[PDB]
DNA sequence: TTTTTTTTT
């Protein structure tokens, strides 16, 4: 599965992607962090949004392994997430050819 | 995990986890049985087979690593069980060095040191090659306190074994060009000083004992003892290269036949960190040009940040000219060129020594390029930077238009003619092998200045 | 307790 394909309602997602940008932290009405990611792949980028610790650990450069991820529409923008029985576990560094284009995140 | 350190974000380390297997292997053996009745059992099992024997000998490793109480009686039953004088051992040393040094939990790292160290002692095949890996991790510009720990445990080592050192003609160059470079950023705390006259010494011994075969290091061992030539002993030795040079060595003309001769690669590479090679390695390969910033800014965050990194950059700047050199195929592409990236370096320069430094690092093998000898690839990036930094930044062309011109007096005044007969070699074959067609069109740009483009018009008359 | 087709205006 590569960025392009990811789609609304979409679940079960298994990609890798390099993450370009860490976003500002924000604080849900639970208390939750919550940061968006700008990540990509050789065939675009998207946004993904972390809940909690492993929000923080996240770097730019990070090459990432997302599985059970799913998507859906935040604000207009098409936002990819990590599943209940998913994880994101970092594989390397750096080293990743990506497009930025398209931003499939944009509203 | 036992060997690495994890964050809860870091997929499980696949070696990690094969050496944890084979530790419980052994301890499945050795656990609540005497020390004789341990060694039986290993030797019967390693018996039954070549990956048994595998098994046994990367889990003792591991618990060398992971059990300081239990590592001298394991070290003493891998030596004993050991029938492959410990190769499989030494090969996975030089993986963890490579691959996982950065995420070696503070007591495998002082293990290691320790298993290594005892490797040399018992004279183990390969023991001068673990070492010079070992010598990869310590990075130049880098003061932290792990960095500086790595640095005096390995000369401490290097220094104790100097007898066993000197059976290494490579062992003994890699050893006085890494510590001839390190002595630069050893300087600013008591504990730096200390460590720098240890190192002074140690680099000291070693020209002076085996001064030929630390010329197999060719002229950048010259820049390198430049940087150093204000530290007394230095200087000593300097008066000796320069007034008596037989002194170290009959074989020894003078300087001109260092300056003359190329750099070894493996010399240029070693003062890269396995990390910062193969990102270097990937930008000058896989990135398309025009996409570098995010690459760039990732690297210049991670080792080009602090002030104590501003050494680091000619070490790059040696290593992107004189090891990287692409293929035909990566040239006539679109992949960020050699020149783009010595363009980046030179802009992180934050003091105007630090600049001269670099400039001096990326026009060093125009000083006294034979083109018969000399590879064009060296000094390729010097020329194409400047060309292509005419209508972008043509600040830059200018400044090393400038240094160019008053390298040749300044480098090394006694050999003026030669560096003079240099750069003309340099721009001739640049020519030559057509890496820039007409060199007039550079000296007479209107986009440069007042001063600089009389000063171009004249020092060589052959570009109007 | 592994959050999770999550996110006050």
């Amino acid at each position: 599965t590569f960025v392009k394909d990811i789609k609304p309602g979409l679940k079960n997602l298994n990609l890798i992607f390099i993450v370009l940008e860490t976003g500002r932290v924000t604080k849900t009405k639970d208390g939750h962090e919550v940061r968006t990611c700008k990540v990509a792949d050789k065939t675009g980028s998207i946004n993904i949004s972390v809940w909690d610790d492993v929000g923080n650990l996240i770097q730019p450069g990070d090459i990432i392994r997302l599985t059970k991820g799913y998507a859906s529409v935040f604000k207009g923008c098409l936002t990819l997430y990590t599943g209940r029985g998913g994880d994101l576990q970092k594989i390397g560094e750096f080293c990743m050819v990506y497009s930025e284009v398209p931003n499939f995140s944009e509203p | 995990g036992r060997l690495l350190l994890s964050t809860s974000l870091d997929a499980k380390d696949e070696l990690e986890e094969r050496l944890e297997r084979c530790m419980s292997i052994v301890t499945s053996m050795t656990a609540g049985v005497s020390e004789r009745e341990a060694n039986d059992a290993l030797n019967a099992y390693v018996c039954k087979g070549l990956p048994q024997h595998e098994e046994i000998c990367l889990g003792l490793f591991t618990l060398i690593l992971t059990e300081p109480a239990q590592a001298q009686k394991c070290y003493r039953d891998l030596a004993l069980v050991s029938r492959d004088g410990m190769n499989i051992v030494l090969n996975k040393i030089n993986q963890i060095l490579m691959e996982k040094y950065l995420k070696l939990q503070d007591t495998c790292r002082t293990q290691l040191v320790w298993l290594v160290r005892e490797l040399v002692k018992s004279g183990v095949l390969g023991a001068d090659g673990v070492c010079m890996t070992f010598m990869k991790q310590i990075a130049g510009g880098d003061v932290t306190a792990k960095n500086i720990w790595l640095a005096e445990s390995v000369l401490d080592i290097l220094t104790e074994q100097r007898e066993w050192v000197l059976k290494s003609s490579i062992l003994i160059a890699m050893a006085v060009y890494t510590y001839l470079r390190l002595i630069v950023d050893h300087h600013g705390t008591a504990q730096l000083q200390a460590l720098r006259q240890k190192e002074v010494d140690f680099c000291i011994s070693l020209l002076r004992e085996r001064f030929m075969e630390c010329l197999m290091i060719g002229r950048d061992l010259v820049r390198l003892l430049q940087n150093v030539a204000r530290i007394p002993e230095f200087e000593l030795l300097w008066k000796d290269i320069i007034h008596n040079p037989q002194a170290l060595s009959p074989q020894f003309t003078g300087i001109l036949q260092l300056l003359q001769s190329r750099t070894s690669r493996k010399f240029l590479a070693c003062r890269l960190t396995p990390d910062m090679e193969t990102k270097l390695l990937f930008m000058t390969s896989r990135v398309r040009f025009g996409q570098q910033k995010r690459y760039q800014d990732w690297f210049q965050r991670q080792y080009l940040s602090t002030p104590d990194s501003q050494s680091l950059r000619c070490d790059l700047i040696r290593y992107i000219c004189g090891v990287v050199h692409p293929s035909n195929e990566v040239l006539s592409s679109d992949i960020l060129p050699r020149w783009a990236i010595i363009g980046w370096l030179l802009t992180t320069c934050t003091s105007n020594v630090a600049a001269s430094n670099a400039k001096l690092a990326l026009f060093y093998d125009w000083l006294f390029f034979s083109p018969d000898k000399d590879s064009i690839m060296n000094i390729e990036p010097a020329i194409l930077v400047m060309h292509h930094s005419m209508k972008p930044h043509p600040a830059i062309t200018a400044t090393l238009l400038d240094f160019m011109c008053r390298i040749i007096p300044n480098f090394y005044p006694p050999l003026e003619g030669h560096v003079r007969q240099g750069v003309f070699s340099s721009l001739n074959h640049i020519v030559e092998k057509r890496v820039l067609a007409h060199l007039a069109p550079l000296f007479d740009n209107p986009k440069l200045d007042k001063e600089l483009r009389a000063m171009l018009r004249e020092k060589f008359p052959e570009f109007c």
